[PDB]
């Protein structure tokens, strides 16, 4: 009996009244929907229906403005508002080509609004506690393409528009709008079959002219959308042969990524192939770096895009084109020595050939001597400028000799010869060496940046051949003491000389320079340097043990390459973009990184490390978590409580040392290694508590004068106490001790020598926690007006919530604006965060529609403990600023609006919110001003006898 | 042939700046057929702060003359530059009278947005850019008229509408003209935005 009663409905709207009726439609439907999900003949009428009041608001285009009510019910309570019938017939609706643009906004604002709700529940569970009611219109919206799977065609196109224009809006909220549209589109393309060419269409005509913006969402859906069906590109007759101008826009890594994407469509079509060939060799030749660059880019993918390792013709015509390529520059040679490892290990006699190319590039520069002179040919390599990195090209060498061996006449000569310049190195020291001057460099000249290139140039020399000699020698002292002489050649050379004439001037916040090691390698030398000893050790090790600085350097490099995954997705040597092999990396390397650390500067080093590679760990490999998390010897908080816990001990044996051994650089990393770790415990655990309970009571013990350690290790705390409670209780506390440790603000009754907490000493009430516990007092402030936001029967609930949180909160700025603050920014924080918790209007102004005794309580509280109290600080600021403005050059109008504009600023929020009491206390038929004094103004009077 | 060959050759600075600084000063001198390949190279291959004044040289030696689409597509290969030209006539139309170039290339950025928006309603409140220029651009250079570029700068009158109501005036007269061409689908869908005006809203837009 419902599709007679919609069709008298729609009759009535046609002619008559057409206000009520879809209120009463949608809440039908919408109890409806509720007991279905709880089929075919359900999906079938109500496409009719809908169909039907898409109709109607075609020929009765009054009926879609009537929007305004949404936005009502939106407005009244955030979040019910956007029903799924309701949001599916609005998205029906936006293909009208009339007002289309006022719904997609109130959508756009009202998507915004939840993800940004959302994010807030996720950064307070005390939110979710007083607020259990969420409106995820992510999932809702996910859900009608769910149900659009029943021949929904203006539905789809509602769908495909609002994605489209959700790339369009985006350029963290905005990038949660990409998450939202690339699974939205991803699930129209999946389901829907005739529009799925137009959505191919679609997002090949979004991703041209699109580069400022961060556009990896492109690609990404792109690949995403043909892994799922490939055979779509085809039905659109290859229209990707359009995009291959792509080349001179940005192609950095879009273009790798598009290749990557089509690379199957590309091996079943021959045309696309040949499209793609034919422009990449006419880019080749184009003299321009960045055509080259992208020339290069696709030479990387193209050679592994076709597999033989298990048409011959095709395989060896491809490899001249390099070699071409070669005589280039050497930023064009450079990606070229990386990329040669991954299309060999696709090859046999390809494989060959690509030795015997490299091979005759490397006697260009050999000098066969036989254990002389050195072979320095960096000559050429001048046209100030660098016209060959050497280091690459023998790194890249090294690597696939390796490659080689482990596969299975110039071999033979390539062995020796290599080992000869091994021989070499080893024999020529800083005496034959053109660069044995220490000063010889010379920033912006001609020859010193000559010298400064030869010199970072060599250093990548030596370190290739500490590979080749620890890979090609097993447990053989000969060849460990090569590798002694080559990191001595190495540091003789790289700790002096650069570093002190090469560029040190700024202090140098990184390390080794930029390393051109395997992690491969560096796993294996860790792993059987540390944590290793056998009968196979040849004694070697004794003596390489005694190189503390190639012991520096050996974990240095390590710390260089995560640093790489830290930053960038992905680091250099072999298997660097296999995101599972440095996985296996990082779970080998981190054992014997803590194995060191436990073991007992040195250690120092490989601490870092894990907090980078704990830090890369959730950050990349977040899906990765429970295998590393294992790997480590299924629920991750009890392994993740034991990890903290060897953390813990840590900590406590070093904050008890004494501050002669307190080594702060250890600290501030150990304390952000528990930041990062205890991320992941789980909300529904024990151990979260008794940890919790745990850093409270070191808080309360430990006494800690030094200044980052304790920001850091109150981060952690609210951090932690962000999602498990109100932090009003710890920010009052916190207040406490700051109060009680400075003096106070009217300098005459004298506050009780409490200590809530020892941290907190004469020093550290500096803006060293002064501006964390504002900066803590902003954030719930922030998450309040977004509170009182929501509250313009679950509506008791919210203000239950808000008049407690403020309440307290005003007892934390009361106990805080009694401070002695000293001067600086920490006085102008108070001032303009004072200025926020007045703007306490908000709240007024939205109870004008109304009262309540609780907010009676609140205002007598406000008048009674924050402007009296207020006030006073506005006649201590002005001596404070006038004994600090004596010190000027001991113009100065900065120094005089910087430092008294927030008062002006903080009278006017106390009378705006003084004013809206006026309103309340006439409208509300009660007086509550009695509880508050006058309002209080000061002038001046230039004192003329003092003028000179 | 020598631009093109510098386009297919590399850059460096020293060099391109003489060579660019000698480009713009031999761009006007020729016919109009033989400029464009000049302008598509200082565009895609040409990006500098420098660029802000020296678009506006280009400017100086297109204002005359003012089939031909070859530029469009030259300043569709790069958008930076288009930002210069949005950063450079909200100068030019602060000194100059303009131009129908200008309202041109306003329309090709605006295509290709708030930038070019909040522009137009600036000189909105500034100048009101008297609309005989833009009537002759219609009248002769329709040919790139495609509907769904010019519907943003019609449905500025809505947020027009706040004040200054002549320019409302002024963007009606340019839909006007811009009607009576060609193009008779997008007359429907000029028509189709009419009735749309008609249905939704207050009286004044009715």
């Amino acid at each position: 009996e419902i599709p007679p009663l919609v069709y008298q409905l729609l009759l009535l709207s046609a002619k008559g009244s057409k206000k009520t009726v879809l209120e009463g439609i949608i809440s039908f439907f919408n109890q409806l929907d509720k007991r279905q999900k709880e089929l075919d003949q359900l999906r079938h009428v109500e496409g009719t229906v809908i169909l039907h009041i898409v109709s109607a608001i075609n020929l009765d285009q009054d009926i879609g403005e009537e929007i305004k009510h949404l936005k009502t019910e939106q407005q009244k309570d955030p979040g019910k508002a956007l029903c799924p019938f309701s949001v599916s017939l609005l998205l029906s609706t936006a293909v009208k080509h009339r007002l289309q643009e006022q719904i997609f906004d109130f959508l756009k604002t009202s998507i915004t609004r939840s993800c940004k709700d959302l994010q807030i529940l996720q950064a307070s569970k005390f939110l979710q506690d007083l607020c259990p009611q969420q409106y995820d219109v992510t999932a809702v919206i996910l859900e009608v393409v769910k149900n659009s799977a029943f021949g929904w065609d203006h539905v789809t196109q509602g769908l495909v528009d609002l994605g489209f224009s959700l790339m369009e809006s985006y350029e963290m909220p905005a990038q949660q709008a990409c998450k939202l549209g690339a699974s939205i589109l991803l699930e129209t393309f999946k389901v829907h079959e005739p529009i799925r060419s137009d959505i191919l269409e679609q997002v090949l005509n979004r991703v041209l002219t699109k580069a400022a913006s961060p556009v990896s969402h492109f690609i990404d859906l792109l690949s995403n959308i043909v892994v799922s069906a490939p055979l779509v590109l085809q039905n659109s007759s290859s229209r990707v042969t359009e995009t291959f101008d792509n080349l001179s826009f940005l192609p950095i890594d879009t273009v790798q990524g598009l290749l990557r994407a089509v690379q199957p469509l590309l091996k079943v079509s021959m045309s696309v192939r040949d499209s793609l060939i034919l422009v990449l060799q006419k880019a080749i030749f184009s003299r321009q770096l960045d055509a080259r660059k992208a020339a290069v880019a696709g030479f990387l993918l193209l050679l592994r895009n076709f597999k033989i390792l298990g048409n011959e013709a095709f395989c060896l015509e491809i490899l001249g084109s390099l070699r071409r390529c070669l005589s280039q520059q050497a930023d064009v040679r450079l990606m070229l020595y990386e990329g040669f490892y991954d299309v060999l290990r696709r090859n046999s006699q390809l494989a060959s050939s690509i030795m015997e190319t490299l091979l005759s590039q490397i006697k260009q520069y050999y000098l066969p001597q036989q254990d002389l002179l050195p072979p320095l040919k960096l000559e050429g390599c001048i046209m100030i400028f660098l016209q060959e990195p050497l280091a690459h090209l023998l790194c890249c060498i090294q690597h696939c000799l390796a490659w080689y061996k482990s596969t299975v006449g110039f071999e033979q000569n390539f062995e020796e010869m290599l080992e000869s310049v091994t021989r070499r190195m080893i024999k020529s020291e800083l005496e034959d060496f053109e660069l044995d001057k220490s000063a010889d460099f010379s920033p912006s000249s001609g020859v010193g940046v000559k010298n400064n290139i030869y010199a970072i140039q060599v250093m990548g020399i030596c370190e290739v051949l500490i590979e080749y000699n620890f890979k090609i020698g097993n447990f053989s002292k000969n060849k460990f003491e090569d590798v002694l002489g080559l990191f001595t050649c190495y540091n003789k050379l790289s700790e002096i000389l650069k570093e002190k004439a090469g560029k040190n001037k700024s202090t140098l916040g990184n390390r080794i320079a930029r390393s051109f090691l395997s992690m491969g390698f560096v796993s294996t030398l860790l792993t059987a340097l540390f944590r290793d000893n056998a009968q196979s050790h040849e004694e070697s090790l004794a003596v390489l043990r005694s190189s503390t600085e190639f012991m520096r350097y050996a974990v240095s490099v390590a710390l260089q390459k995560v640093q790489q995954l830290e930053e960038m997705g992905q680091t250099d040597g072999p298997d660097g973009q296999n995101p599972e092999k440095m996985f296996q990396n990082l779970c080998k390397i981190t054992r014997v990184l803590l194995w060191r650390y436990t073991s007992i500067s040195i250690s120092l080093l490989c601490l870092e490390g894990l907090l980078r590679i704990f830090n890369t760990m959730q950050q990349l490999y977040a899906a990765r978590i429970p295998q590393f998390l294992q790997a480590l010897d299924i629920n991750v908080t009890e392994k993740a409580a034991f990890q903290i816990r060897q953390f813990q001990r840590s900590l406590v044996n070093q904050l008890s040392s004494a501050e002669d051994d307190f080594n702060s650089k250890e600290t501030q990393l150990l304390i952000t290694i528990l930041s990062t770790l205890s991320k992941l415990l789980d909300p529904g655990s024990q151990q979260f508590l008794q940890f919790l309970t745990w850093t409270v009571k070191i808080c309360k013990e430990n006494a800690l004068e030094d200044l980052s350690c304790c920001k850091g290790l109150l981060t952690l705390l609210f951090s932690l106490h962000v999602l498990y409670k109100s932090p009003v209780s710890l920010l009052r506390e916190l207040a406490q001790d700051i109060h009680a440790c400075l003096g106070d603000i009217d300098q005459d009754v004298e506050i009780e020598s409490r200590s809530h907490f020892a941290i907190v000493n004469v020093k550290t009430a500096a803006p060293t926690v002064c501006l964390l516990v504002l900066g803590q007092a902003d954030k719930v402030l922030e998450e309040v007006d977004w509170l009182i936001k929501r509250l313009t029967n679950q509506t008791q609930a919210l203000e239950k919530g808000v008049i407690l949180q403020l309440g307290t909160l005003l007892t934390v700025f009361h106990e805080l604006v009694q401070t002695a603050l000293p001067a600086g920014s920490c006085v102008d924080s108070l001032l303009r965060s004072l200025s926020k918790t007045y703007a306490l209007t908000s709240l007024i102004k939205h109870y004008i529609q109304a009262v309540p005794g609780r907010l009676e309580k609140l205002v007598k509280l406000s008048g009674s403990h924050l402007t009296p109290q207020c006030y006073s600080f506005i006649t201590y600021v002005q001596n404070i600023h006038s004994e600090s403005l004596s010190f000027a050059e001991e113009t100065v109008m900065a120094k005089v609006l910087r430092d008294t504009k927030p008062i002006p600023n903080l009278i006017f929020a106390i009378e705006q919110y003084e004013k809206f009491l006026i309103h309340l206390s006439k409208k509300s038929k009660v007086n509550l001003m009695q509880y508050m004094k006058l309002s209080t103004s000061r002038d001046f009077r230039i004192n003329a006898s003092m003028l000179d | 042939p020598i631009l093109d060959a510098l386009s297919r050759l590399d850059l460096d600075a020293e060099l391109l700046a003489k060579v660019r600084q000698s480009a713009m000063t031999i761009v006007p001198s020729v016919k109009l057929e033989d400029l464009p390949v000049v302008i598509k190279f200082i565009l895609h291959n040409v990006k500098a702060a420098d660029a802000v004044e020296v678009i506006s040289d280009l400017r100086k030696s297109l204002d005359l003359s003012s089939l031909f689409d070859v530029i469009k597509l030259a300043v569709r290969f790069q958008k930076d530059v288009s930002e210069a030209w949005i950063k450079a006539i909200e100068n030019s139309t602060s000194v100059s009278d303009h131009k129908v170039l200008d309202l041109i290339v306003l329309l090709l950025i605006h295509s290709t947005r708030k930038q070019t928006e909040k522009v137009l309603r600036s000189k909105i409140r500034l100048g009101c850019m008297p609309e005989q220029l833009m009537q002759n651009a219609f009248q002769n250079h329709s040919m790139v008229i495609k509907d769904f570029f010019p519907s943003i700068l019609s449905l500025a009158q809505t947020f027009l509408h706040s004040a200054h109501p002549a320019v409302v005036s002024f963007g009606s007269c340019m839909y006007k003209q811009a009607f009576a061409v060609f193009d008779s689908y997008c007359q429907q869908e000029v028509v189709c935005a009419l009735v749309t005006h008609v249905c939704s809203g207050n009286e004044t837009e009715l």
